[PDB]
């Protein structure tokens, strides 16, 4: 029984708005990249806290780097009963950096 | 839901530089460049709810008149 | 009461009326009407057109000069213009 | 019409005026062909006249003052047709000789 | 108890160690060969599975490989399965050198 | 699941200038790609070494005997219409609301 | 739909007809600007060696050269196709 | 930080394009009215001047337009085509091959 | 089930992205409150699409009223659908 359900694109919402307004076109400085990720991951988690999903568990994941003559492939698999559980994913790339975030959601039962 | 855990591993690859027959560039190279974007069709509508009945004039408040009579 | 203009000779202005008068009666939903008008004008004259149908709406678009027709057809209002 | 026609006929008279530019050409032929590429833009700035004289001679064919109209407009297109023809022929024969 | 990032790292080690050379000339003196492509596919797969069973993980894997000759034709590689949320998953990889368009697709499941 | 690709359109159209219609196309490629890079390093290929070294050979032998006589400049430009922003309005048509009684 | 038409040309008759056919076939087969240009450049590279250039568009400006008899600029149903060699 | 833009296709090293972006932006701002002729002329006269851009097979060409398509035998090294978001001018830069 | 949002009843979860959402969810009532009235028609959607094209991606389509409902296909994840005081707002971006 799932009255309030999870669909992908409100977390997709939160994740987009977060990305533009927080990244604001930052460059890839090596000394603070991991900690930049550490900051915005927790900010995103706070946002999904008000993301209005009571039993949907949230497997946050984020990727941040710089594009420099560099080909890349990122993919995931989904593993749940399609009726209840779902996922969300966003990408955001400027001229020289790329940050992409995925957020799982698994209805607890 | 306390789910803290961490891991790390590294790959890498063999290293060998040959540098005997190297440094070529086919000069009359050809490429295919465009200036185009993808497309789609957002075909919109309006949701519609319309049904008629026939009002029938009078022909008693109690269905059985004998009960009142 | 309002009739924005287009090219002379009545090449497309005379066409749009005759087409939209069949379109409006042939269908109830605006989908088929507007799609019919646009699909016809695409074959006829141009690569890309834009058509709007409805009782009340306001609009503000960019377009190509002398390719903007707008007319109050019956109770409805039909807007059309080339763009692209 | 007069201005555009004097231009095109000047191009033609440059093709025809000096025995020099008739026999021994120069870089001036490159300028003639330059004006020939421009001839697109020249008719682009002339096109206001085509539709306007169309509207005029719609209900006013003239016959009295249309003399200079015929001269000038037909002189434009005369330069155009001799352009095609003489360009081809002169190119070929200057290649031969 | 794993990471598909490292699964991909192992696949990359396998492939780029087998055929990938840092100095980019032998990689076109080795162009697609009708006679040698069988050896290529089999040995790529065998070395990749040797890399995979180097891992002592109790998960169960399965592998698929695709070798395309030229970019003119075009291809679409897509994946889908039905397994358990926490531990199972998959992996894909595209690979290009000069005239060989390699693709690897792995499934990893529990038990 | 048979994956659908997010961040993708669903159907592709394009104008045909031979057959003056459009024609849409509802099958969309669904492979996520980012950073395709083209290369220009070519190692003992049969097809490219010949086609490069031959043209450089013939050019250099020709100049060893500027050589092709001087070229001629040209010019062409298309017609560019202007972009105007004009916006118009329709209005909700008016209505009347009366009340009358029934006579004998 | 409508046949081609030259606005400015420098080709021979039989060579005009070949580019007419190749343009018609290109537009019937492909539907993209770069694809049409690539295909026609390829066709005329097969028929006439190396060095063909073909500009396929809707409003552009050009300042080019060519071999004296290898230039053409024609329009098909509001398509500006320019072609030249060297 | 660069001014915003959309590189639809670039081939040269990125600093060449940086210089092109900055000068093209400040030039579109200094010449906000007139014809794209003046833009093209000023851009060529600036780009041809720098001691940079040393290598060239042919010479410089720039095209400004709002709706077109092309295909050139550009020099395999240098080629740029992008857009200035405020005015949306598809600008193109290369060297003749 | 049309969950509540600090702006309005939004179909939770929707099919769009939050800089667009927050922007629209603030801009719709900002526009309606500042100098605008329900008596005027699409001179609202005028400024709405203008503001969207100014900051966000350029090609938007807006439909609002008291009775409408749509199917379609658009750019992935560019679908804003929210009611506010019994007035449905729908917005979508097309490449």
């Amino acid at each position: 029984y799932i009255k309030n359900r999870f669909y992908p694109s409100k977390i997709q919402k939160i994740i987009k708005e977060l990305f533009e307004d927080r990244l604001k076109g930052v460059e890839y400085d090596p000394n603070n990249a991991n900690q930049l990720s550490e900051r915005l991951v927790l900010e995103l988690r706070e946002k999904i806290k008000r993301g209005k999903v009571p039993r949907y568990k949230i497997g946050v994941q984020v990727v941040f780097g710089e594009i420099k003559g560099q080909g890349l492939r990122i993919a995931s698999k989904c593993l749940w009963d399609v009726q209840n559980d779902n996922y969300a994913s966003y990408t955001y790339t400027s001229e020289k950096v790329y940050c992409t975030g995925i957020v799982f959601g698994c209805y607890f039962e | 839901i306390n789910f803290q855990d961490t891991e790390t591993r590294y790959g890498g690859i063999q290293n060998q530089v040959v540098n005997i027959n190297q440094y070529v560039q086919r000069n009359p190279n050809f490429i295919d460049l465009d200036n185009i974007a993808e497309l789609s069709e957002h075909s919109v509508n309006t949701e519609r709810v319309g049904m008629s009945h026939k009002e029938g004039g009078w022909p008693f408040k109690k269905r059985i008149e004998k009960d009142t009579s | 009461i309002d009739m924005p203009e287009n090219s002379e000779m009545k090449s497309m202005k005379n066409d749009a009326f005759s087409q939209a008068k069949f379109a409006v009666e042939n269908y109830k939903f605006e989908n088929k009407i507007s799609s019919h008008i646009k699909k016809f004008f695409d074959e006829k004259y141009g690569p890309n057109w834009h058509c709007v149908v409805g009782k009340h709406f306001n609009a503000y678009v960019s377009y190509d000069s002398k390719n903007f027709i707008f007319f109050y057809e019956g109770q409805l209002a039909i807007l059309l213009y080339r763009k692209g | 019409l007069d201005s555009l026609t004097e231009q095109t006929k000047m191009l033609s008279t440059k093709l025809s005026k000096p025995v020099k530019d008739i026999d021994s050409l120069g870089y001036v032929m490159e300028t003639l062909e330059q004006i020939r590429k421009e001839q697109a833009e020249i008719d682009m700035k002339f096109n206001p006249v085509q539709e306007m004289y169309s509207l005029l001679d719609n209900y006013l064919p003239g016959g009295i003052t249309d003399k200079d109209e015929m001269d000038a407009r037909s002189l434009l297109r005369r330069n155009w047709d001799i352009l095609i023809q003489q360009a081809e022929i002169k190119g070929k024969e200057y290649q031969h000789k | 108890e794993y990471i598909s990032e490292e699964v991909q790292k192992a696949i990359d080690d396998s492939v780029k160690q087998v055929f990938g050379i840092k100095d980019d000339s032998s990689q076109v003196t080795i162009t697609y060969n009708k006679d040698k492509v069988n050896l290529w596919t089999q040995q790529i797969i065998d070395y990749t599975i040797r890399g995979l069973n180097k891992l002592g993980k109790h998960f169960k894997y399965c592998v698929t490989a695709i070798l395309q000759q030229t970019n003119h034709a075009g291809i679409s590689v897509q994946i889908t399965a039905y397994q358990d949320t926490n531990t199972d998953g998959s992996l894909i990889q595209c690979y290009e050198i000069n005239d060989i368009y390699a693709i690897v697709s792995v499934f990893a499941m529990a038990v | 699941l048979e994956p659908k690709n997010p961040q993708a359109p669903k159907n592709i159209t394009v104008y045909d200038y031979y057959t003056r219609k459009f024609k849409t196309d509802e099958l969309v490629d669904q492979m996520i790609v980012h950073f395709s890079m083209d290369g220009d390093y070519i190692w003992k290929e049969s097809n490219e070494y010949k086609t490069q070294e031959e043209i450089r050979d013939t050019k250099k032998a020709l100049i060893k005997e500027r050589n092709k006589f001087n070229y001629n400049t040209r010019e062409c430009q298309t017609i560019n219409p202007s972009i105007r922003e004009r916006g118009v309005s329709t209005e909700p048509p008016p209505s009347d609301t009366i009340c009358g009684n029934i006579t004998q | 739909n409508h046949e081609p038409e030259v606005k400015a040309t420098d080709m021979e008759e039989d060579m005009i007809k070949r580019v007419k056919e190749i343009a018609i076939n290109a537009v019937k087969e492909y539907k993209q600007e770069k694809q049409i240009a690539h295909y026609i450049k390829y066709e005329f590279d097969k028929i006439d060696g190396y060095g063909w250039n073909c500009i396929v568009g809707r409003n552009f400006g050009s300042h080019i050269i060519h071999q004296t008899k290898k230039y053409i600029f024609f329009k098909i149903n509001e398509l500006c196709l320019l072609l030249w060699k060297a | 930080p660069l001014p915003p833009h959309i590189i639809r296709f670039n081939d040269m090293a990125q600093h060449l394009l940086k210089k092109v972006i900055r000068q093209a932006d400040v030039l579109i701002k200094e010449n906000p009215q007139g014809l794209e002729k003046d833009i093209a002329l000023n851009l060529v006269k600036f780009v041809k001047s720098q001691p940079e851009f040393k290598i060239g097979d042919g010479e410089w060409q720039c095209i400004i337009g709002k709706n077109f398509g092309c295909s050139l035998t550009f020099d395999a090294n240098v080629l740029a085509f992008f857009d200035l978001l405020p005015s949306r001018k598809s600008i193109l830069l290369f060297k003749s091959g | 089930q049309y969950k509540t949002f600090m702006g309005a009843r939004v179909l939770w979860p929707p099919e769009c992205a939050d800089d667009i959402l927050e922007g629209a969810i603030r801009e719709t009532q900002d526009a309606l409150k500042k100098f605008e009235i329900a008596r005027e028609g699409q001179k609202i959607a005028e400024h709405l699409k203008k503001y969207m094209d100014d900051h966000f991606d350029p090609y938007w389509h807006v439909f609002f009223g008291k009775n409408f409902g749509c199917q379609a296909v658009h750019n992935k994840n560019r679908f804003i659908y929210f009611y506010i005081e019994k007035t449905a707002f729908l917005m979508y971006q097309t490449q």
